[PDB]
């Protein structure tokens, strides 16, 4: 249920977030056990990427929340941009190819704020 | 080190047939390490058959038309080498010749390096 | 590699035309590379004339009009060819010319912001002068 | 990223190896995204190289397998590097110190190669390439192209996204492609490097031609092919129409392999475990200015070959001995490996001998669109937020 | 950029080195670019050329990366460049009498 | 546009030197979307450093740089008797963008 | 397809001699030759194989060569030991099938 994440792709920013509510409102012999296994092998696998990444947000305080008010406040280097362009002019490519080291360092942030 | 006995002399009739065992003792036997190469008292030597870059014909040297027949049995270790309708000069002596175990892939070109004794195969 | 060779340098009369011509050897094609192209006045700082990116033809908006691009794939015994049509030869457009390629080929290289992107080789530049 | 990504549709290798099917279409659309694809960097083409190698050591056996074993029979005596290192001449152990001092390999550095043999079993095992669907991994998905005139190279608007391929079939094939997949508009013409004349060219045809390669008898080893003659012209037809309306802008002349080791002289493929070397000279001209050879019923001698060259890796492999009985293998010709030999100045012409060989070349059709992308579902946004 | 010389009939030997020890798809060429090599995965061609029976390779050192080329029956129609193309390394070796 | 402005415009340097050139911006460019350019007289001006903190792999190991907002400073460590360039700064973050002024260097 | 080397082979013995296997480029001007040695009445072995390369038996007291179209067999100085029947050997790479053999060599010496 992993596959619609990039439906909106080419799109902009909250059109896609839109989308995202949409599609997350939207959804005897040894052949036997040897071609229903690897099926019960593929859930347990993606139950295990969804879950891993559940408590990968978890730690910042963002437990099953699309959408979560963290608690970082900015560095204004951090694409010092009004909203309008923000949500507008720019897909997702132009800014993850834009902040990445800076996507680093907010990842060390959110840490540092989630345990204070 | 390898030994190769051929098979004991033999007696036959024109028109008739001559199987050639070859015992191959000291390596194990692959399927294309053995030529046969008959030998003309009065005369050189002559390719019977043999194994190059045409990729699956023991080939038989453009006299052997209908008569010959060469197959080679790897997990006795020895091989058997057919010859039918014996004709007038079909009276001389066989060898199973053998190449070593010297940078074969290729089996083209590869030379004789192991000898059986001679067999004599005579037309009564 | 790259290695990127022009045409011949030559010498202009005003008020005429003329199509630049830089070969590109050790280019797959120009749907993974694009081409941008820069004049130098024989003593000042380099400046932006245009691009090639994804087979969309575009001199800049200060310059509209009088040069534009033309590029042609790699044929049978042709390499990859970018050519530049120079209308209304002033006194002023007397230059060195250079054509450059860049990797269009990931999108996370940083060679590239949406055709505005930093030159990866480089040519060896056309004077044109004014009599 | 580029990961293992496993198999495959519907009892040694793919009961082991890989999973049943799925309920497709399974198959998302995407708007205004445009993806740069390349066919010729693609890392789906070696992934599936080492797994049909996987494949056909498990499901074919050859009696015997003569590899090569080509080492640095006691002794490490080459050490870093100089010179005066002796080894060789009498048998395997006299004495041949050799001089350098920089190095460069004797028998750069030296090896003394070998050759292992090895004997399979060897039952009589038939075999079938079926389908192979692709499925991507957890957290992965197989980008697609959808426009027809797809070169390999260039950026594809039309981008869809599925979670496993289509129809995918183990067919190995020198000279001519069997089995493939086809176009849906029109023919298209490939390489890696049009000008360099050393690259596979690649041609994908249109219309399914069908080939009839049957074992009669008075001979044991002797088999033939028959391919339909004026569907055959059409084809070629409209190859040389297609060279010659983009490309060259020269003559044309088709030719057959000019030489080398006898498995891409002749059109080579196994069947039914028998491995067909048909004679591949008629079918191959058509010069043709743009504007006695049994012309209905083309006949292509074809011998069985039981002594092979390994495509697998380098040496050869002896399989058991043939079959007694008569054996279909009716087939889709489907494209063509093509080289050239560009020259030379009075002509003019263009010798277009084909080519073939690399058994990866025959998967990049079949790896066709498909792109290896890894999500990552982790976004930073700075919004108000209340 | 090496030269090398031998008289006339006898064989002579070139090399490419490749450092990544999979017998990768390489070509060999003459100076006016007639094919005379090529590898096909791991098979043999000849070059369609004035050089198609008396050309060969020995194909075990392929493994090694070691890409040599073993010409035989020289005569005064060598006396040209050969180059290799293996990933870039256009090369330029020469054969003199 | 954006206005780029290279500062020191001409400077002079013994052999083995580290020689810091700053490139300011009239905006605050985020996401350091500048490369460094040399140019020797009569050939090529090729490319040094793209995205401000990534060396291209023709280039040797010795120059570097960092951003500061609208500033950005090009390195040169252990200067060498062949890199007595001219030097450039792009600026490509908006359409389009413009060079540097120089650093013609000297001793 | 032929392979014409001299019959009659007769110098004193101990004086390095020589003598050749000449054919054709289909033949030997292309692949190598191996010389095989067979004493008058026993059953033959090879002497030399790729034209450099020796058996345990042999290898100091011969030396072979190839030589453009033709091939070169020479003995260091034996008497009487080798005097025996030798035969160049090689495969025919043209539908001219397959292996060949030369056609005779008596080697003898003087006494
Ligand atoms: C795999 O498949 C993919 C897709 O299937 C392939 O991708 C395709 O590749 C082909 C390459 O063959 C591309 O064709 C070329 O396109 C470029 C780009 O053209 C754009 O820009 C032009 C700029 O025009 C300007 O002026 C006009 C007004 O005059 C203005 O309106 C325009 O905005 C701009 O200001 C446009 O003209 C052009 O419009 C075209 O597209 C319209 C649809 O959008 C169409 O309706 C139009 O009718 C028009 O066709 C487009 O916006 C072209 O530059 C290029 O054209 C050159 O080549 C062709 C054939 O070679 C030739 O007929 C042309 O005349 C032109 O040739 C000149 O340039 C050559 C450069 O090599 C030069 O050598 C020639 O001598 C010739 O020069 C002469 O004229 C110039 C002035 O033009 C002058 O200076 C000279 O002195 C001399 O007199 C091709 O059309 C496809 O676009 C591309 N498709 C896609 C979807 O990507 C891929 O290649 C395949 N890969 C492989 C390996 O097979
Ligand atoms: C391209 O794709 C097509 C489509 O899949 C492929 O065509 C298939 O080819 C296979 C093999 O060539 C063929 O399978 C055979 O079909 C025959 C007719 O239906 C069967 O009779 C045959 O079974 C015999 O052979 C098996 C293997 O030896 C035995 O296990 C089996 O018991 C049968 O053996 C008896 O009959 C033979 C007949 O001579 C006799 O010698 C034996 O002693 C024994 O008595 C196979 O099942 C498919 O039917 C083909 N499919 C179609 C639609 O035609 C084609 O091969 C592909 N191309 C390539 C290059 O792979
Ligand atoms: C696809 O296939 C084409 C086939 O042509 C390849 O094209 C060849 O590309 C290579 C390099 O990519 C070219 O080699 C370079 O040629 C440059 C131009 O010189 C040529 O042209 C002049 C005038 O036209 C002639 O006088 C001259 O003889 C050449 O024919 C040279 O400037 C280059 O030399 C520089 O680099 C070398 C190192 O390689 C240095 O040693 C030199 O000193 C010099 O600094 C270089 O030699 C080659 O010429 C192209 N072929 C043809 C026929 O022109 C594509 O590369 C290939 N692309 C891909 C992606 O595979
Ligand atoms: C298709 O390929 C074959 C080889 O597989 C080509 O045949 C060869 O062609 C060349 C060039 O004609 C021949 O070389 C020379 O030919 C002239 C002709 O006058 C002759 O006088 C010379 O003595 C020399 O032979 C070569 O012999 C020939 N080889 C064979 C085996 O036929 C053929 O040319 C190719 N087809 C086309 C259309 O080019
Ligand atoms: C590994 O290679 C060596 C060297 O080639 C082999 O030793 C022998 O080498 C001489 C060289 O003239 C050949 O004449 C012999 O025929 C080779 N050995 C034999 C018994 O044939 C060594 O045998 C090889 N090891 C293998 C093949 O496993
Ligand atoms: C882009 O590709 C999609 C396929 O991914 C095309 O959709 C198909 O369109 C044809 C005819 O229009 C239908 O028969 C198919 O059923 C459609 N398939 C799917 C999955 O929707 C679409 O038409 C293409 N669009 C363009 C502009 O090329
Ligand atoms: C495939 O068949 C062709 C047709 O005979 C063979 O090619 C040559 O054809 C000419 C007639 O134009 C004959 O004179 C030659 O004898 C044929 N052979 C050669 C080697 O030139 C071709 O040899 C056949 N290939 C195979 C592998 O059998
Ligand atoms: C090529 O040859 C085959 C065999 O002769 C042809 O197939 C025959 O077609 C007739 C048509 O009535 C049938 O009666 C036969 O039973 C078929 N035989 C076989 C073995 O299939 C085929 O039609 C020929 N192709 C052309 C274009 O004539
Ligand atoms: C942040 O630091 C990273 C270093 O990890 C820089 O990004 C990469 O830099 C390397 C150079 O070693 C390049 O090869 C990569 O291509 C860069 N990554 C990407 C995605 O392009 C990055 O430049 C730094 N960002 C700053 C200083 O703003
Ligand atoms: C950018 O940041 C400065 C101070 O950090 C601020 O004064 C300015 O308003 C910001 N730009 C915009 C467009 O808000
Ligand atoms: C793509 O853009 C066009 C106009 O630019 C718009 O009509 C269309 O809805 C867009 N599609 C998506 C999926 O965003
Ligand atoms: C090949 O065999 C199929 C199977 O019947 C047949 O339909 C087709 O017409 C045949 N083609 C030729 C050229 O005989
Ligand atoms: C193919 O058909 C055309 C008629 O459209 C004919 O002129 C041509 O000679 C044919 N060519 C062959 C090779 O059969
Ligand atoms: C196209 O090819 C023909 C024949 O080779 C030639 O006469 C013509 O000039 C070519 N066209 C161009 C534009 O070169
Ligand atoms: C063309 O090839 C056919 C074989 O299909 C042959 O019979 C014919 O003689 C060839 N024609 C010419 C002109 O070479
Ligand atoms: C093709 O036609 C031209 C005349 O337009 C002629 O000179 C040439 O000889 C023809 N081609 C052949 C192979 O005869
Ligand atoms: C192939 O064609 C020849 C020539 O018509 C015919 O004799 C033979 O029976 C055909 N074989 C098949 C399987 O169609
Ligand atoms: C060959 O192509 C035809 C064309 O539709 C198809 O019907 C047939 O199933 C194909 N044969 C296969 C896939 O074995």
């Amino acid at each position: 249920f992993i596959l619609g994440f990039l439906g909106a792709a080419g799109s902009t920013m909250g059109a896609a977030s839109m989308a995202l509510t949409v599609q997350a409102r939207l959804l005897h012999m040894l052949q036997l056990t040897v071609w229903g296994i690897k099926q019960l092998q593929a859930r347990v696998l993606a139950v295990e990427r969804y879950l891993r990444d559940q408590q990968l947000l978890g730690i910042w305080g963002c437990s099953g929340k699309i959408i979560c008010c963290t608690n970082v406040p900015w560095n204004d280097s951090w694409s010092n941009k009004t909203i309008n362009e923000i949500w507008d002019n720019m897909t997702w490519m132009q800014w993850e190819k834009e902040i990445d080291n800076y996507t680093q360092h907010i990842y060390t942030l959110l840490e540092v704020s989630q345990i204070q | 080190q390898v030994q190769v006995v051929q098979s004991g002399a033999e007696v036959r009739k024109p028109g008739a047939s001559v199987k050639v065992s070859c015992k191959v003792s000291g390596f194990t036997l692959t399927g294309l390490s053995i030529h046969w190469v008959r030998q003309a008292p009065g005369k050189g030597l002559e390719w019977m058959g043999g194994f190059g870059p045409e990729e699956n014909e023991i080939i038989y040297a453009q006299k052997f038309q209908g008569r010959v027949s060469m197959t080679e049995d790897t997990s006795t270790n020895t091989a058997y080498m057919e010859l039918s309708s014996l004709r007038s000069e079909d009276t001389a002596v066989y060898y199973c010749a053998t190449g070593g175990n010297y940078y074969n892939l290729w089996t083209g070109y590869y030379p004789l390096a192991y000898w059986g004794q001679g067999t004599l195969v005579t037309v009564s | 590699q790259i290695h990127l060779v022009q045409s011949g340098t030559e010498v202009k009369k005003p008020g005429s035309s003329v199509t630049v011509s830089c070969k590109a050897y050790g280019v797959n094609t120009f749907g993974l590379y694009a081409v941008n192209w820069v004049r130098q006045a024989p003593g000042q700082s380099l400046e932006y004339i245009g691009q090639i990116w994804r087979w969309k033809s575009s001199a800049s908006h200060h310059f509209r009009g009088r040069v534009l691009i033309s590029a042609v794939d790699l044929t049978g015994s042709s390499p990859p060819i970018s050519s530049l049509e120079i209308k209304n030869l002033t006194s002023d457009d007397t230059a060195v010319y250079f054509c450059t390629t860049t990797s269009t080929y990931d999108k996370w290289s940083g060679l590239h912001h949406d055709g505005v992107m930093a030159f990866s080789s480089w040519g060896q530049g056309t004077l044109i002068s004014v009599s | 990223a580029t990961t293992t990504l496993f198999c495959a549709s519907d009892n040694v290798w793919a009961t082991h190896a890989c999973v049943p099917t799925d309920p497709n279409p399974q198959e998302i659309v995407l708007g205004n995204v445009t993806e740069n694809f390349n066919m010729w960097k693609n890392n789906m083409v070696e992934q599936m190289h080492e797994d049909i190698i996987s494949l056909w050591d498990q499901s074919l056996k050859p009696c015997v397998k003569l590899t090569p074993l080509c080492v640095t029979e006691k002794m490490e005596t080459g050490e870093m590097k100089n010179c005066s290192f002796n080894v060789t001449t009498s048998i395997r152990d006299k004495i041949k110190k050799e001089y350098a001092l920089f190095y460069k390999l004797d028998v750069y550095r030296l090896i003394n190669c070998n050759t292992s043999v090895i004997t399979q079993a060897c039952p009589k095992v038939s075999f079938e390439p079926i389908p192979i669907h692709y499925c991507a991994p957890a957290g992965f998905a197989i980008l697609k192209c959808n426009s027809k005139t797809f070169n390999g190279s260039g950026p594809c608007t039309n981008v869809s996204t599925v979670q496993c391929t289509h129809g995918i079939r183990p067919v190995v094939s020198t000279q001519l492609l069997l089995n493939g997949s086809l176009a849906e508009e029109e023919i298209v013409i490939r390489s890696e490097n049009i000008t360099d004349n050393a690259k596979t060219i690649i041609v994908q045809l249109n219309e399914a031609v069908e080939i009839n390669c049957t074992r009669p008898n008075g001979n044991i080893r002797q088999a033939h092919c028959n391919i339909s003659k004026a569907r055959w012209n059409e084809t070629l037809g409209q190859i040389v129409a297609k060279l010659e309306e983009q490309f060259p802008n020269k003559t044309i002349i088709f030719n057959h392999s000019s030489g080398g080791d006898p498995e891409i002289v002749t059109h080579s493929f196994n069947c039914g475990g028998e491995f067909f070397y048909c004679n591949t000279t008629p079918l191959f001209n058509s010069t043709w200015n743009n504007t006695t050879g049994g012309e209905q019923n083309i006949t292509l001698q074809c011998r069985i070959k039981q002594i092979i060259n390994m495509w697998q890796g380098v040496g050869k492999a002896m399989y058991a001995p043939p079959i007694r009985g008569q054996i279909r293998c009716s087939s889709n010709i489907t494209g063509l490996l093509l080289t050239r030999d560009g020259g030379r100045d009075q002509n003019g012409t263009e010798t277009f001998r084909p080519g073939g060989g690399n058994m990866r070349d025959n998967w990049r059709s079949e790896l066709y669109k498909y792109k290896v992308v890894k999500i990552e579902p982790l976004g930073i946004a700075p919004t108000a937020c209340k | 950029k090496k030269v090398v010389l031998g008289k006339k009939g006898d064989t002579v030997e070139l090399t490419c080195t490749a450092s990544q020890k999979k017998s990768i798809q390489f070509h060999w060429k003459n100076s006016n670019q007639i094919k005379i090599l090529g590898n096909q995965g791991s098979f043999l061609t000849k070059g369609p050329s004035k050089l198609n029976d008396r050309a060969d390779s020995r194909r075990s050192l392929w493994d090694q990366g070691n890409f040599p080329l073993i010409i035989k029956n020289l005569k005064i129609e060598d006396s040209d460049t050969y180059i290799c193309e293996v990933e870039d390394q256009k090369e330029e070796v020469q054969l003199l009498v | 546009d954006i206005q780029m402005t290279q500062s020191p415009s001409t400077l002079s340097a013994s052999i083995g030197d580290t020689v810091r050139i700053s490139c300011r911006a009239s905006q605050s460019i985020t996401g350091n979307w500048v490369a460094w350019y040399q140019q020797r007289p009569g050939k090529a001006p090729r490319l040094l450093i793209y995205r401000g903190a990534a060396l291209l792999g023709g280039v040797p190991s010795r120059f570097s740089g960092s951003a500061a907002g609208t500033d950005f400073t090009l390195t040169i460590g252990n200067l060498q008797a062949e890199d007595f360039g001219t030097f450039y700064c792009q600026q490509y973050d908006t359409y389009p963008g413009t060079f540097g002024q120089g650093t013609k260097v000297e001793v | 397809s032929v392979l014409t080397q001299p019959p009659s082979v007769s110098a004193a013995p101990g004086q390095k001699v020589t003598i050749s296997c000449s054919g054709s480029s289909s033949n030997i001007g292309k692949n190598y030759v191996s010389w095989y040695q067979q004493l008058p009445g026993a059953a033959p072995k090879l002497l030399i194989f790729d034209d450099t390369q020796r058996p345990s038996g042999i290898p100091d007291r011969f030396s072979g060569s190839k030589s453009g179209t033709s091939a070169t067999l020479a003995i260091t100085g034996l008497q009487t030991g080798d005097e025996a029947d030798y035969y160049c050997g090689t495969w025919d790479s043209s539908l001219s099938t397959g292996q060949l053999f030369g056609g005779g060599t008596k080697l003898t010496v003087l006494g």
